[PDB]
């Protein structure tokens, strides 16, 4: 049901990008790519390194 | 480096270069610093040295 | 509140009264929980970390 569901696009005009999971909810932006703001309000932001290159 | 017990390790032995490496594998940095040994080597010991000073 | 935190005792000289350390600032009783947890970012480099080492 999409009054239950909920869609995530990403594109040029969309930088954002949510989750929400069983838990908490979630958004990932790129270091890198034009991030966005990044409040941080506390001290929670995940440097997602690269598998291969090994970059945030 | 969050325990203050970090400046005992260093200043134990040189167990505590291995500890650090191990806590920091991921050093990316440590990849930017490889391709000069010396420089590395000089890193290395100026930051042992700044923790024991 | 630093004024929550006297006592004394009378065994040899008299009531010496006394405080505890609340000079600095005001009492944080419960700063944070956050930081007596190691939190999943901590418990997963940790995990990276320790169970090659068991391995």
């Amino acid at each position: 049901q999409w009054e239950n569901s909920f869609v995530s696009v990403y594109s040029k005009d969309n930088p954002n990008l949510l989750f929400n999971m069983c838990g908490f909810e979630c958004r990932i932006l790129p270091k890198c790519r034009t991030s966005y703001e990044e409040f941080t309000h506390k001290d929670g932001v995940w440097n997602l390194q690269n598998e291969v290159t090994k970059e945030r | 480096f969050i325990t203050y017990r970090s400046k005992k390790l260093i200043q134990e032995s040189d167990q505590h270069l291995k500890d650090v490496e191990k806590i920091l594998q991921n050093d990316k940095r440590y990849l930017v610093l490889d391709c000069v040994p010396e420089e590395r080597r000089k890193l290395i010991v100026a930051y042992v040295d700044d923790l024991d000073r | 509140p630093q004024s929550d935190l006297r006592w004394s005792k009378q065994t040899d000289v008299g009531i010496t009264h006394f405080r505890s350390g609340m000079s600095h600032e005001e009492d944080q009783l419960i700063p944070n929980l956050y930081r007596y947890i190691q939190p999943w970012e901590s418990e997963f480099i940790d995990s990276q970390r320790v169970w090659a080492e068991y391995a």
